[PDB]
């Protein structure tokens, strides 16, 4: 829906109010994940300069190449 | 060393005196250095 408020309970925008706050997208695994990765959350979390990046807190063999730590 | 002698120290001593002097025993002063290495950079973590 809107970054202030999503339609989804799960997700979570942290929108910057400011140009030296950074920006991030977190999504916290529920419903239909799977149980032993549940309420785990992955961000995608931008910096101010306009940098993207990807964490998340899930186990070292669940977590992609992409986002790994 | 600072050695310090008192004339006839014997015979002072044997007419009863009170024999003294300032004295320094000779010594070593050392200063040891020793590398270190420190870590810069730490990053990368793995589990196993």
């Amino acid at each position: 829906s809107t970054a202030a408020v999503t339609g989804q309970t799960g997700l979570t925008i942290t929108y910057p109010a400011s140009a030296t706050e950074s920006a991030a997208i977190q999504g916290t695994f529920g419903n239909s994940a799977a149980i032993k990765i549940k309420n785990q959350t992955l961000t995608w979390t931008r910096t101010p300069e306009g940098a993207w990046s990807c964490a998340t807190t899930v186990e070292a063999k669940f977590k992609p190449a992409g986002c790994a730590s | 060393r600072r050695p310090v002698s008192n004339g006839n120290f014997q015979q002072r001593v044997k007419a009863g005196d009170i024999v003294v002097a300032p004295y320094t025993s000779d010594g070593k002063i050392t200063v040891k250095l020793v590398a270190g290495q420190k870590d810069i950079s730490s990053t990368p973590d793995y589990d196993y």
